[PDB]
Parts: C-alpha cells; sequence; structure tokens
C-alpha cells in the first residue's frame, strides 16, 4: 500500500497529432464471468483488487 | 480524381526527403531534420538516450 519513496522520470512514448478535444476521461478493468457469479453484466462479476 | 482539402486542421504527411550525403573533418554549411548551422563535423563518443 502507498506509493514508494524514490525518483524516476518518464520517458516520451507516442505523440499523435489527432487534433481532437478531450475533457473527460474514463478507465477499463477485467469483470471476471464464471460459476461463482453467472449471468449478464448486471450480476455476474467480481472485481479484482 | 485526387483531391485535397482546406481547413484549420494541423498539417499531416507529406511526399521533404533532402537526401544528401555526409561529409566530416570539413567546414560545412548543415542543415538537419529542423536546425541548421554551419562547422566541422566529426564522431564522438557521447552516448544519448535513444
Amino acid at each position: 500500500r502507498d506509493l514508494p519513496q524514490g525518483f524516476s522520470a518518464l520517458e516520451p512514448l507516442v505523440d499523435l497529432p489527432i487534433g481532437i478535444n478531450i475533457t473527460r476521461f474514463q478507465t477499463l478493468l477485467a469483470l471476471h464471468r464464471s460459476y461463482l457469479t453467472p449471468g449478464d453484466s448486471s450480476s455476474g462479476w467480481t472485481a479484482g483488487a | 480524381v485526387l483531391s485535397f482539402e482546406l481547413l484549420h486542421a494541423p498539417a499531416t504527411v507529406c511526399g521533404p526527403k533532402k537526401s544528401t550525403n555526409l561529409v566530416k573533418n570539413k567546414c560545412v554549411n548543415f542543415n538537419f531534420n529542423g536546425l541548421t548551422g554551419t562547422g566541422v563535423l566529426t564522431e564522438s563518443n557521447k552516448k544519448f538516450l535513444p
């Protein structure tokens, strides 16, 4: 738990000339489906740490 | 028909590709990707980051 104590700089990966406007933000994770939680997206899903 | 579009959008790919060989150890007028100048070009033992 909690972020470590140290310094580390971040290198560039990619620049894109798309030029669209961005104002919001949302993220995607994994929703397990198995015998434990069956059904659709409304009932059959566990989170995962 | 190959047609172009004109608007305020930023630029994109094109057709420079200015290719000229490399001469070293001489006073030459050079123009790299975007930076220009004059001087003598030689070999260095300095290491950049990729």
